[PDB]
């Protein structure tokens, strides 16, 4: 829904900092 | 509800009032000694210093005491008059506290008046950062301004237009109500208070960011669009034009503040008026009125004693003819 | 009465002896000086001694009230000024800033109990903990307008980057957005511009996390109380502890700001000097032995007594034989009298216990009204102060013995009415073989029977309307009495009216329903009104019209001194009843059953109508009685005198 | 006969009860202004008094009329 | 309250896993 | 007399007494105020004495009639 | 059994009606009419004509009762 | 026998200018409440006050006239 | 006989007159208050003041009406 | 045996249209006492106010209906 | 014997007119606060109709008994 | 015989109506303060549904007596 | 006869039972306001009991007469 | 001699049932203040009982009245 | 026999006003829980706990009036 | 007649029970109104509210008891 929409938009940061 | 019963605390606390001779007589006074007569009276009971700062938080946690009691001492219908009286004020206090905010003066030199919020509810929205949070901490504890100071903020974000149209709408909520109960007493004073917040309004604006009737309130009694227009000029003989209504008695034309004091001044007589009812809303009125009046005059005199600032011109504000 | 107060009006010579005679006055006697003829005070160091006492009388006020106690003379405190000064300050000080803490953590905990739910309920939906770099602010909005507006707001913001928590609350919602790691700073854009902010804390948490706060501000409010109670019983040691200097303080320094004023009053006049001065014949040998010996002042100066030229200024005290004195409480609270008219002090003892008796009876409740007696007087006896809870009564021992007295007399009519109705029924239903019982076939008491509605009925309230004519015509005639000394013609014919028309009236009642006999009647009746109607005219203020109904109205009043008796009596007589038919429907053991049940509801119904019997005959004497002669329409100056307050030591 | 008795009993009580009520009536609002005023000002108590008892004389004339009639049986 | 209910049980382990991973 | 007699005490019961209740109803009101004025301005208590009492004239006349029946009793 | 039994007392009850329930009707008028009054004249005397004014209008009312009451009466 | 109907419509005469008399004194009351508020201040209208207070009479003029008609009938 | 044919109905009479009154009079009692309040406020409302004033009349006409309809009964 | 009828019957006729009246005179004020409020608010209330006032009017429609249709057995 | 539709017509009367007056003060401050909301906004109409209309079920049961009583007759 | 007959009418319009009044009453207040509320937000008109209909209970019970005796008649 | 004895105790219970209702309703608004100045002042519990004691007479009143007609029982 | 009882019953009826009505409309008020008082204090019990049940005075003497007419049935 | 038309209105009486009696007491008790509503949900739990006590009064009517119809 | 006698019977109990459930009505009013708003003010009061709520009940209990003094009769 549009909370697991927002959640994987914040998770996105969560990948980008697994990534650096 | 039972109003003889709220009349009857009403009638208590007024036997506690300040007689007229303790202003005249602090008017010409050192500060110690002012702060022995303030000893002597009611308020001593919460008179915790010496300085300035202690004196106008024992005046605020008196009033607090004995006047913003009145709402929750009476439920049902007379609750709700009683909460009109009261709101009143706590918008006026509000509006204070806005224009305050905006010159930056620091909240213990705002005047605040007898509301049904304490103390630090105020403190903390002037400590408060930006109007939304103003109305978000009104919001704390619920307070049916609230919710109207946070529908006006997404409109016009001005202060200078912002409080009037404030006004405007509570007036609207709280004149409803008021015209739902029908007392005849109340409904005049209703009258009354519309009329004075339109020609402080007025007072307010003078030329600049017009709007001869986007600011403008129904309910009045007394004052009108075509006068309301009028001083929404920079005209000032606009007053005495009106002759036979109470509002003749200003009779003049000094300054904001001069306009404040003469409104309070016949506002605060024409409650007196309504003395004579006793199982009714015109003495809690009264009292109300004459409580908020009695603060004023504190502040207006220990402000005088401390800075040591001369007698006439609190004198000049002392009568209230 | 009035004791004929005279004026004692003295002239000393000497202005540097003024401090000297009322150092003396104070401590002597009463004089209740007035302001007649005043001049300046004398302004260097006298004005400044009187700022600096009354600074400090009422900072010994302010004090005992922050302390709790309230205002009382115990001692003085002649320690000095400088000294009591620096010694009230300190005190005074510490309890001010007592009183300072208490009151901002008074503040304290009510902003915690107001901010304690909504940071409640946040912290419930704060399940994402607040530490991460994508926040969470907290706004506060309401249920109803909330969704749409912060929708669109945070739409226009971002797309759905923002994540919602909507819970329920005494408040519309406990809203929240769900912030990203940098997108807060155009979410307080997007939210201003839907007009809300995160909603600050009280500031010493408004940084922490939340979840945190939340229970910090919990913990303080489960610990404010605790750390509110021991302040104030901190506060309440410090108030005991030291309670006798500040009422010793405040008695020294009412004597010093008395004299001071009563001075300022006293330097006076034309000369070196001015005074006048009231005092009562009964102590002028008093005050002038308490001036000759110390001072012998240079010269005194006595004056008469001036019976009226202003009538005001002229001060009273009512005195009276402790025969009548103990009723002064009767009659001090309604009015003070002035000087001349009539006192009512003695004409009370007179009537009310009598009347009393006359409503209650002595087997019926004059034996427990005497139990009573004994626990007051005993009470007394003990010399204790009242203290009960039902109102701030502190009934010193001055007043329990007034209160014993007044209750003796009642009891005493009580007692010697009773046999006149044989009351308890009960009793004489279950064996009064000395006078004829309803058991027997003659019942008969010793003269007359209030059990008995029928044949006693019209004597007993023909006697209460003749309680009523006489004490009605008593007022009227000391109406016109005092109309006569103070020569005021229209009090005089208003008087002497309203007591014609009144008996014109009784006696055109007695035609219509006793007797006929013209000349005894039907002329005195035509001559009372035509005495009225004279009155009315000569007066011209023919107020009477209206009030003439009202004055038939009350002589009629006193009905009630039966009717509340005949209503208690046979309530009590017919309780009785059931009891012993209880007692008759059961064993012995109903017997006792019957008896209690009995004796519970004749002290409910005791306990409950005590208060409107003991407040009937005294009302006929307040309203009824005082009225007519003039007794609420003027008040002489009450006799506030000169004198060291030490409760009268 | 016994119908003239009863009648009258029964207006006599009528009489009395409905004079008390106009009393009662009355004295509510006087009373409660009194009580209001007293406990203000200590020294209104006279008039208060004065006041509480002056409708007192309606229920006293009903009262004088169930008298009347009493005597009348 | 259902949106405020998914929205926090989904954080939660979002930033749980997110924490735990980096 | 008979039942004429019976009645005509019930005819009077409720003129007195219905006369009590209208004085009361309007003693209330108007005594009210008049604590009101007098609780506040002594020198008001004459002139306030004059509207209390004048409603008594309705008790009057209520009491001049249950007379008159008496009389035709 | 008397013959004017019914009569004269149907007569009474209603000259007791009339002149009781006209009495209620002017005092409920009297009694917010002189609410209003006994406030007002504390202004200014020169309000206390038309405050007795509108006192003693009312009392019409009586006056009405108390005519079909002499009425009643004559027919009896 | 006739006593009852000569005293029956008596009652109802009775009753009739009783219960006119009464609404004519609640209407009163209400209105010169409000009369008496509004001549206060300054006297201007007298005439709207009066005429308001006086307005209410019809009603216990009507009962005045069905008492009429029945004593007319009696 | 003709015991009370005629008198009941004049009971009747009164009665409905009488409670009509009543009714008219409470009406009218708060229609006159709130309405002469209006006219102190301004007085350009004399107009509908008169009309809510005057439009609860129907209510003794009806009274009225029942009255003379019994009085036909006679 | 008819007197006694008709009689009572008209009693019942006064009483059912007086409360009906009564009912409808407490409705109509306080309702045109609000109305009339509204009015010196604005014209624009003119019309509700009515159309609200003159609502209430069916309870003395209904009383008289009651009336009539005992009528028949006069 | 008219003695049972006597009274059949005067409990019908009684039945109807206190039922009338019961929906009539519901209707009165129904129609007060009513009229209040109205001149507030003029979009609660029908809300306001709605209340005004529903306490005429209380009639409508006056009215219900006095035709189940007339048709007794 | 007949008297009885209409009394049993009398005694039950009497009750329906008294029951009537009484509902009336009731209504009366709850509906002014539903009207309040719902003018002030919509999301309480059930709620004032609810409450409104709550006090007909009482002349439900009323019906219910009349009924009772109209099985007697 | 026998409706002696009836109609005397509607009088008398006529009697005490107005009065009562007359002393209720004047010590209402009494008491109300009486409690007010305790709650608010604990100093003038007498004041609120002498004016709550004082119009509890007219049940007194009430009580006198329907005893004077208990007398002819 | 039997319609005598049923006199003295409505007699008894009626007594209580207007002085348990006076007792009411003083508990009305009273209590009303007393819970108003009691709502924010614990000490205005103690006297707010006292207030509240002191007008039973009255219904005790409706009961008395009561009482003593059945006393003879 | 004949007491059945008294017995009528003796039930009627009491029922109607038990009625009246509940009817004011739900009136000004709904009057303010209905107002009391607007501001949460519990003030709903509470106010028909008290708008159903005064139900006491007409079923104690209800109550005699079944006990003297009985009797009829 | 001992009908007629058991009938009054029925009307003395009915209308004594009757007015006594009125009065405890008439308190419970304003006893309920005040215990709602302290409610509303607290959920801690309701311990004293519904003990005054309870209290003038002991109004129809006398009530009661009166209505079973005469039922033992009929």
């Amino acid at each position: 829904s549009k909370l697991e929409a927002i959640l994987s938009q914040e998770v996105e940061a969560e990948i980008q900092a697994l990534l650096q | 509800d039972d109003f003889a019963y709220l009349n009857a605390r009403v009638r208590v606390r007024r036997g506690t009032l300040l007689k007229e001779s303790f202003f005249q007589e602090a008017l010409d006074l050192s500060f110690a000694d002012f702060l022995r007569l303030l000893s002597e009276t009611v308020y001593g009971g919460e008179l915790a210093g010496q300085g300035l700062p202690d004196v106008d938080r024992a005046v605020l946690r008196t009033q607090a005491k004995l006047v913003g009691d009145l709402p929750r001492l009476v439920t049902g219908e007379a609750r709700e008059a009683v909460r009109l009286l009261l709101l009143r004020n706590d918008l006026h206090n509000l509006q204070a506290l806005l224009r305050a905010k905006a010159t930056g003066r620091p909240f213990e030199e705002v005047l605040l008046l007898p509301g049904t919020l304490r103390e630090e509810v105020w403190r903390q929205a002037y400590e408060a950062q930006d109007p939304a949070g103003m109305a978000q901490v009104l919001a704390v504890p619920g307070h049916p301004l609230a919710r109207a100071l946070r529908a006006v903020l997404r409109e016009t974000q001005d202060l200078a237009r912002v409080e009037a149209l404030l006004a405007k709408r509570f007036f609207e909520d709280v004149a409803k109500a008021a015209k739902g109960l029908d007392q005849p007493a109340l409904r005049d004073y209703l009258a009354l208070e519309v009329d004075a917040e339109n020609l402080r309004t007025a007072f307010k604006l003078q030329g600049s960011g017009l709007a001869p009737d986007a600011f403008f309130l129904k309910g009045g009694r007394f004052v009108d669009r075509v006068r309301f227009a009028r001083l929404m000029e920079g005209d000032y003989a606009v007053l005495d034009e009106l002759s036979g209504t109470p509002f003749s008695g200003l009779s003049g034309v000094r300054d904001l503040k001069a306009l404040e004091r003469g409104l309070r001044c016949v506002l605060l007589k024409e409650a007196k008026k309504g003395v004579q009812d006793p199982l009714g809303v015109g003495l809690v009125l009264a009292y109300v009125k004459e409580r908020e009046w009695e603060a004023v005059r504190l502040r207006l005199l220990a402000r005088r004693a401390y800075f040591g600032l001369p007698r006439a011109q609190v004198e000049e504000e002392v009568v209230c003819p | 009465p009035m004791e004929k107060l005279v004026l004692a009006g003295p002239k000393g010579r000497a202005k540097e002896l003024l401090q000297s005679l009322q150092q003396a006055g104070v401590v002597h006697l009463e004089t209740l000086r007035p302001e007649a003829l005043s001049a300046y005070q004398l302004s260097p160091e006298e004005r400044a001694e009187l700022r600096r006492w009354e600074a400090v009388s009422a900072g010994a006020e302010h004090t005992l009230s922050l302390l709790g106690l309230e205002a009382e003379p115990a001692r003085p405190f002649p320690e000095g000024l400088e000294a009591a000064e620096k010694a009230l300050s300190p005190i005074q000080a510490h309890a001010e800033g007592l009183t300072r803490q208490k009151q901002e953590l008074e503040e304290e905990l009510a902003l915690a109990q107001a901010y304690l739910e909504p940071l409640e309920r946040l912290a419930a939906l704060a399940h994402g903990l607040d530490k991460s770099p994508f926040l969470r602010v907290i706004p506060f909005l309401l249920t109803e307008k909330e969704l749409p507006l912060v929708e669109e707001a945070l739409r226009k913001a971002l797309e759905d980057r923002y994540l919602l928590a909507h819970e329920a609350y005494a408040g519309g919602v406990a809203a929240l957005v769900v912030v990203h790691r940098k997108e807060v700073d155009q979410a307080k854009a997007a939210l201003s511009r839907a007009g809300v902010a995160e909603l600050r804390l009280p500031g010493a948490l408004g940084e922490l996390p939340l979840s945190e706060a939340a229970r910090r501000l919990k913990e303080r409010a489960e610990a404010a109380p605790r750390e509110l109670s021991e302040v104030r019983q901190h506060l309440a040691k410090l108030a005991r502890e030291s309670a006798s200097t500040l009422q010793s303080l405040w008695t020294r320094a009412q004597d010093e700001v008395a004299r001071l004023k009563a001075l300022e009053e006293l330097a006076s006049g034309r000369f070196g000097f001015a005074l006048l001065g009231y005092v009562p014949v009964k102590a002028k040998p008093k005050v002038e032995e308490a001036l000759a010996r110390h001072k012998e002042s240079v010269v005194y100066a006595f004056e008469p007594v001036d019976e009226h030229h202003e009538a005001d200024r002229i001060p009273v005290v009512l005195d009276n034989p402790p025969w009548a004195k103990p009723f002064e409480l009767l009659v001090s609270f309604l009015n003070t009298p002035k000087y001349g008219t009539f006192d009512p002090t003695p004409v009370v003892p007179v009537f009310f216990p009598f009347w009393f008796g006359m409503i209650v009876g002595d087997i019926g409740y004059a034996l427990l009204f005497y139990l009573v007696g004994r626990w007051l007087s005993g009470y007394v006896k003990r010399n204790e102060p009242l203290v009960i809870d039902l109102f701030a009564l502190k009934l010193k021992p001055q007043v329990i013995g007034k209160l014993v007295h007044i209750l003796n007399w009642m009891v005493f009519w009580t007692v010697v009415w009773g046999v006149i109705y044989g009351e308890f029924f009960g009793t004489f239903l279950e064996h009064l073989g000395v006078f004829g019982t309803p058991e027997h076939p003659g019942l008969i008491p010793i003269l007359i029977h209030r059990i008995d509605t029928a044949k006693t009925a019209n004597l007993l309230i023909l006697l209460s309307v003749a309680f009523g004519v006489v004490l009605v015509f008593f007022g009227l005639a000391l109406r016109a009495y005092l109309g006569l000394k103070h020569r005021h013609m229209a009090h005089f014919w208003e008087g002497v009216g309203y007591l014609g028309g009144l008996v014109g009236v009784l006696a055109l009642a007695a035609s219509y329903l006793g007797n006929l006999q013209a000349g005894w009647l039907q002329g005195l009746m035509y001559l009372g009104f035509g005495v009225f109607l004279l009155a009315v005219l000569m007066s011209r203020i023919w107020l009477m019209i209206p009030e003439i109904f009202t004055q038939a109205g009350h002589i009629l009043s006193h009905i009630r001194i039966y009717a509340v008796g005949a209503a208690g009596g046979i309530l009590a007589g017919l309780l009785t009843d059931v009891g012993f038919a209880l007692a008759e429907r059961l064993g012995l053991l109903g017997v006792l059953l019957g008896l209690l049940v009995a004796g519970v509801l004749h002290l409910l119904i005791l306990l409950l109508t005590t208060l409107g019997h003991m407040l009937q005959p005294i009302r006929l004497l307040w309203v009824e009685f005082f009225t007519k002669f003039g007794f609420y329409e003027e008040n002489g100056r009450p006799y506030r005198p000169f004198k060291s307050v030490r409760e009268a030591q | 006969g016994g119908l003239d008795r009863g009648l009258i009993a029964v207006g006599m009580g009528l009489a009395v009860g409905l004079a008390a009520l106009g009393t009662g009536v009355a004295q509510a609002r006087i009373g409660a202004a009194g009580v209001g005023a007293i406990a203000e000002d200590r020294s209104n108590f006279g008039t208060a008094l004065i006041f509480l008892l002056l409708p007192e004389t309606l229920v006293i004339f009903g009262l004088l009329i169930a008298f009347i009639l009493n005597g009348r049986l | 309250g259902l949106i405020k209910s998914l929205a926090e049980k989904e954080k939660q382990l979002l930033e749980r896993l997110e924490a735990a991973k980096k």
